[PDB]
């Protein structure tokens, strides 16, 4: 019995989206396109939703060294430690699953999310977000205790 | 007991009558279905139903 | 993404990973500042790590808040009334002084 | 008997209160305030958090004119954009070179961070005062809790207290305020309907699980870009984002007279104003009789150190001749001095060591040793 | 074009305003106040109900002598009686003659009544008034619900009514209310820990859900009667059942101005105190200006029918003379005289009907049928 498979990205798929700068300011129809970035969390963690889905191989199976974007036509496999998360600076990328990133970025003012494709081809998707988080206390501070 | 519809009828939510392999079977009638449940309050009841796959030509 | 054309209002819901919620943030706490006294007077020698908030106020009708981010080495001084005076220095709890 | 006396309302100062009834042997007791409560009743009026802008799939009408119907939703923005000529990766999205058009609709609801970041606006009104205080009642610490109104009599040990009226009515709270997890603010927030954009309301909710919510963030739809899926648009930034970096100081922080501001439920704690009176009715078994006690006669008073600070700097020896052994209380008759003992044990012709606190130079005080009197002549350094 | 007036603050009268923007034809605007609520802000001190006094089994020592323990219980009592002897159906419970024990133990909590049967301790500050306003536009009735503050702007039908703010600050509540069921009472309830034995607030709870609750209710164990097994004791009756006898009239029977007393939420409705400003911003396509309203000329008025009364007991026949066929706004330009009609339809050489309302026995007024005036001459009769 395989009653507890309960697999919602059997009827969801990664997708094609506007993207205002796949890099050189150039506009492109991106497979990481960015759709909302989420910036709630007072500790300073972002929440990013793109277009592709991490974790999620073609077939559907749950596999975290992979991740899954739109290839023209039909979504294709690409790994998972070729994604990278940046701002005016490379972000520390904390958890990934489905259209979701979670990263701890330095001070910026634009949001790069991208990857390399099965190609070797890389490809990103550039917003402009102004990022600067609120001090937690009244020390700033730069690493956890 | 948690209600679901499908065009003329009422059925338990956890139970819909496609099961089991909802979305294998027909995948455009499932999720046409549970567009029509959005609104209801077991909805999730039916997401997670209709999106479980264990088929009868299979030992566990 | 355009709408599709054939249907209309037709939509579906699903659950997602990482939700938001409330935790605890561990922060750490700036060191004891040297202190010396004088009449009516605190002298606070601040050495900071990091850019550390001093804020103050007197305990009395008029509290007269003031507040200062400490960057570097700097000398304070802060006068102290006969209803008290409560200092706070980055994360640690408030000093509070009174005169003899 | 019922003794009363009056303290200042100022937390963690030990106060020595000489109780003499007649015909009985004096006793002293020593009263602390831990700690003095005013918490105000609250009457939520909103919440307001970060607002989200739901923005779905616009509809693209291929060879067509799309129409806007009028949505009773929060901020229902409507547009339809006439000469648009669509690309997907593949091409042109219609199959018309021109009528085609783009419907852009837009509405404002509370974001998934509501439940976990928000800010309630509340209506304060007459707050209640309550106080903590430590008695040393008997050689033992005891613990009285009642409202300082001067009415909430609790009994402890058969010794029933009156705490109050307090002679100050102040309260660090306004009319109307504002709480953020563990700070409370002083402000005359917008009433619920009467928010604006990019400022504290932009978005309110009654309470947090309301489905209508209150928005005008100033959402304007735009044109989308040529050949161009998206939707664009302008409006005012997250009011309550504006509102947690423009808040300033809390309650707890620019508060007068020393107060401590908590939360759930929201109250001021310690706020060094005005005094306090107390009333003791201290019960028949808490007495001993002169008789069943010591007569102090030929009472002498020496100080061979003395310092004038807030600790109990001062020393002071004390000879007497007590009629039989027993215990006997120990008072300042001046309320410029006090002294550390509340009781001691008395035999003869002996002498007494007590440690005494005052802030004078020249400390000139009375002690009640039982119920006789004895002058000490201090002269107490800096 | 902004129209501001000032009507009584008194339900189900309904108020003729007259509208004149310069260059363009009279209108006639009807205003009726459906309800005015008084809705203060609560803040829960505590709730009360019955008590019950919780008494388990005796502990009856047989050959021994049982020991009571303070136990932190509300209102605990415990009493061991010496020399005691009972006896069950079948003989003596205890070998021994002498030397057995009875060891009485007993507390207070909230009895099970208290989810059903409780009244609520609140205190009540600074009311938010609203109101709810009928108003007759452009020949259809609209309802308007605001905050009578001067401030909250309600658009209806692109006219912007502003209410208030209320010429009396006026509340029938008090600092303290308490709240049983459907009835609200202004009472200076004791504070928490205050209650007296059977009295309101001999038992006392923060919330319905607490575990922990405030207990005065003087009870005292007595010794068992000889040879019995039972837990005899002396306690002051129910202070809620005490209070629900003796609280009189609530606030619905007693509060001046004809106030009327709501619960869930507790607030004030209908009470005729002052008076209340209305701003109504009229939109431009409302009005029509005069050379597009008819003209009317040879006017001409008759009362065939007048009983001086406060309904509508006068009949008014005007004659006219039309330039064209449209709407004109009928309006009493004498303040003693008023007209229920607030518009009619006019056509050429024709005739209307109004009805009236004076106090006066000869009524001399003047009608505004358009932009003409019309003298009317009445006698009213008792």
């Amino acid at each position: 019995s395989t009653k507890d498979n309960f697999n919602v990205y059997k009827a969801t798929r990664p997708y094609l989206a506007h993207c205002p700068d796949c890099g050189e300011g150039h506009s492109c129809h991106s497979p990481v396109a960015l759709e909302r970035i989420r910036n709630e969390a007072t500790d300073g963690t972002l929440k990013i939703q793109v277009s592709l889905q991490i974790g999620i191989k073609t077939d559907d199976s749950h596999d975290w060294t992979k991740l899954r974007y739109m290839d023209n036509h039909m979504p294709a496999d690409a790994e998972r430690a070729g994604l990278f998360v940046r701002t005016s600076a490379p972000c520390t990328i904390t958890g990934t699953m489905g259209h979701f990133i979670l990263a701890r970025c330095p001070k910026g003012e634009t949001l790069t999310v991208g990857f390399t494709d099965s190609r070797k081809i890389s490809h990103s998707c550039t917003h402009p977000f102004h990022h600067d988080p609120p001090v937690i206390g009244r020390e700033k501070f730069h690493s956890r205790p | 007991p948690v209600m679901c519809l499908l065009a003329n009828t009422t059925f338990p939510c956890s139970q819909p009558p496609c099961t089991p392999c909802c979305y294998e079977k027909e995948p455009e009638e499932t999720l046409r279905m549970l567009e029509d449940n959005v609104m209801r309050p077991g909805y999730y009841q039916l997401l997670q139903a209709s999106l479980t796959c264990s088929p009868h030509r299979q030992r566990e | 993404v355009p709408r599709n054309a054939e249907l209309g209002d037709r939509k579906g819901k699903i659950h997602i990973p990482f939700p938001l919620a409330n935790v605890t943030c561990r922060v750490p706490k700036a060191r004891n500042p040297t202190v010396t006294y004088g009449k009516n007077q605190v002298i606070m020698l601040l050495y900071p790590d990091h850019p550390t908030l001093l804020s103050y106020r007197n305990m009395g009708e008029e509290p007269n808040y003031q507040e200062e981010w400490v960057m570097h080495k700097k000398e304070v001084v802060l006068t102290v009334p006969t209803e008290g005076l409560e200092v706070t220095w980055g994360n640690n709890e408030p000093y509070k002084y009174w005169p003899q | 008997y019922e003794h009363v006396t009056v303290i200042p309302n100022t937390v963690g100062v030990p106060y020595k209160t000489l109780v003499n009834r007649p015909g009985y042997s004096p006793m002293v007791l020593e009263m602390e305030l831990l700690s003095v409560t005013l918490e105000p009743t609250l009457s939520l009026d909103y919440i307001t958090c970060e607002y989200k802008t739901v923005i779905p799939s616009p509809y693209v009408k291929c060879c067509g004119t799309a129409e806007c119907k009028d949505k009773n939703l929060p901020d229902y923005s409507c547009k339809v954009f006439t000469g648009v000529y669509p690309f997907m990766w593949g091409g042109a999205y219609c199959f018309c070179d021109a009528e085609n058009t783009q419907l852009s609709e837009a509405h404002v609801e509370k974001s998934e961070s509501c439940k976990t970041e928000f800010a309630s606006a509340y209506r304060a009104h007459t707050a209640s005062a309550s106080a903590k205080l430590r008695v040393l009642y008997q050689g033992n610490n005891i613990t009285v809790t009642a409202y300082a109104n001067g009415d909430h009599a609790v009994t402890v040990k058969d010794a029933k207290f009156i705490v109050g009226p307090m002679s100050s009515a102040w309260t660090p709270f306004d009319n109307k305020i504002v709480v953020y997890k563990g700070d409370v603010y002083n402000m005359d927030y917008p009433p619920f309907g009467a928010g604006r954009p990019g400022q504290f309301g932009d978005i309110q909710s009654r309470t947090p699980e309301s489905k209508d919510v209150y928005a005008n963030t100033q959402l304007v739809l735009q044109r989308p870009a040529a050949g161009t899926v998206h939707v664009p648009y302008s409006q005012a930034p997250s009011g309550f984002k504006y509102w947690l970096k423009e808040r300033g100081a809390s309650l707890q922080h620019t508060a007068p007279f020393g107060c401590q501001i908590a939360t759930n439920p929201v109250r001021a704690v310690n706020c060094a104003v005005g005094n306090m009176p107390i009333s003791i009715d201290i019960p028949e078994a808490a007495f001993t009789r002169v008789v069943d006690a010591p007569s102090l006669t030929d009472m002498s008073c020496e100080v061979p150190a003395c310092t004038h600070s807030s600790d109990f700097g001062g020393v002071a020896i004390i000879k007497y001749a007590a009629s039989k052994k027993g215990k006997c209380a120990v008072h300042s008759m001046t309320n410029a001095v006090t002294i550390r003992e509340a009781e001691i044990e008395v035999e003869g012709n002996s002498q007494l060591q007590i440690s005494f606190s005052t802030a004078l130079a020249s400390a000139e005080f009375r002690v009640q040793v039982c119920s006789t009197q004895v002058h000490c002549a201090a002269e107490c350094h800096p």
